[PDB]
RNA sequence: AGCCAGGAUGUUGGCUUAGAAGCAGCCAUCAUUUAAAGAAAGCGUAAUAGCUCACUGGUCGAGUCGGCCUGCGCGGAAGA
């Protein structure tokens, strides 16, 4: 699981998660899979689906994990009011939007990166296609 | 059979048939293969 | 031979008659004997040399049991006779375990001519040669 | 050898633009050496089946704009987020 | 797409081969007469074997195959 090694604060606000994505092309690798839907990714998620595209274009290839979590999402236990604080930090997430290459592949056939493609996009919330490196 | 919501054709003998507004796939190799309700 | 009656190909090295842990009842399954792989089949075995086994064709016709020609020595305990250790291949071709001189192996292409396929020296050289790529036999130029 | 038939756009703006690409073309702009630069309407199709050839990017192409020629090379391409489909590209004239 | 034909040899390739002789095994994964063929893609064995196919010929006489972008729909869909 992904997390940053050290914050500058513990607990951030919700804010809201607008407009389109910044991570676009397909810039490392050669083929991409790339968010359609908005959602957030946690870290089990990404960690899920990366161990799915591992394993499925064995220890050959190389792969790429474009977005990372470094954001804290809290939680209030069970059998507790509200009031009485912010919660606690309970697991970190990444906020996607529509078009943010989620991660890459280099080194395998189009037709692996499309079968570990499928099996990792269905370990993760969001709605999702594959992209390959167009050239600009 | 397997009433299950996403239906497939596990087999090359696998064959997808909407029958009643159901889809299901009939198998001729293999029985355990039948399949209902994708 | 003809349509598929009771002919199977099996059996161990036939320096010795009739092997019983090996086999057994699978040459005893079909209509082929029992007593004929003992002392009629290496009265045939030692008109050339032994300590080989026999893929063979035994048609098993409406006689006493059958009758039983033997026609070519097989290329496995032939390309294992001086290939290297006696255990076997293992993983053969990542690494080198055997070599094989090419001359033997065009003179013993140029002797087998019956169950091959090839009507040239060079054309059915280099497909032993595929035997010696089998168990990772490599050639020695 | 890309030959692209185009027009001239009469209207621009983020609301004429969002209504040229829903009626299925995409802006355009063709600006470099000392003329003014020309604001050029596109089709889609033509464009993006033409674009998933790699001389698109490399090759001169030439632009009929009102019965001329003006052979351009594909500078840079504003793409879709999450489509297949264009929003936009920059042509140097060549 | 149907229908009528062919689709092998070293190849028991050695296996920890107790039986694997393409079939509970791993490395290899070659080369040829040949339009064409995998040391076997699916089943299958006490065990070879048994078939079909991957490919090619004939019959057939007009479309066919699979992706993409989309509109509307189907399933997923159980409560007093």
């Amino acid at each position: 699981m992904l997390q940053p090694k050290r914050t500058k604060f513990r607990k951030m606000h919700k804010g809201r998660n607008r407009g389109l994505a910044q991570g676009t092309d397909v810039s490392f690798g050669s083929f991409g899979l790339k968010a359609v839907g908005r959602g957030r990714l946690t870290a089990r998620q990404i960690e899920a689906a990366r161990r799915a595209m591992t394993r499925a274009v064995k220890r050959q290839g190389k792969i790429w994990i474009r977005v990372f979590p470094d954001k804290p999402i809290t939680e209030k236990p069970l059998a507790v009011r509200m009031g009485k604080g912010k919660g606690n930090v309970e697991y970190w997430v990444a906020l996607i939007q529509p078009g943010k290459v989620l991660y890459e592949m280099d080194g395998v056939p189009e037709e692996l990166a499309r079968e570990a493609f499928k099996l990792a996009a269905a370990k993760l919330p969001i709605k999702t296609t594959f992209v390959t490196k167009t050239v600009m | 059979m397997k009433v299950r919501a996403s239906v497939k054709k596990l087999c090359r003998n696998c064959k997808i048939v909407k029958r009643d507004g159901v889809i299901r796939v009939i198998c001729s190799a293999e029985p355990k293969h039948k399949q209902r309700q994708g | 031979a003809k349509k598929v009656q009771a002919y199977v190909k099996l059996q161990v090295a036939a320096g010795m008659a009739n092997p019983s842990p090996p086999v057994g009842p699978a040459l005893g399954q079909q209509g082929v004997n029992i007593m004929e792989f003992c002392k009629a089949f290496n009265a045939k075995t030692d008109s050339i040399e032994k300590g080989l086994p026999i893929p063979v064709v035994i048609t098993v016709y409406a006689d006493r049991s059958f009758t039983f020609v033997t026609k070519t020595p097989p290329a496995a305990v032939l390309l294992k006779k001086a290939a290297g250790i006696k255990s076997g291949s293992g993983k053969p071709n990542k690494d080198k375990v055997g070599k094989i001189s090419r001359a033997q192996l065009q003179e013993i292409a140029q002797t087998k001519a019956a169950d091959m396929t090839g009507a040239d020296i060079e054309a059915m050289t280099r497909s032993i040669e595929g035997t010696a790529r089998s168990m990772g036999l490599v050639v020695e130029d | 050898m890309f030959t692209i038939n185009a027009e001239v756009r009469k209207e621009q703006g983020k609301g004429a633009s969002r209504r040229l690409r829903a009626a299925n073309k995409f802006p355009a702009i063709i600006y470099g050496g000392k003329e003014a630069p020309l604001a050029i309407e596109l089709d889609h199709d033509k464009v993006m089946n033409m674009q998933a050839k790699a001389e698109f990017y490399s090759e001169v192409l030439t632009i009929v704009v009102d019965g001329k020629e003006i052979k351009v090379k594909a500078q840079d391409v504003q793409r879709h987020p999450y489509k297949p489909k264009l929003q936009h590209i920059d042509f140097v004239r060549a």
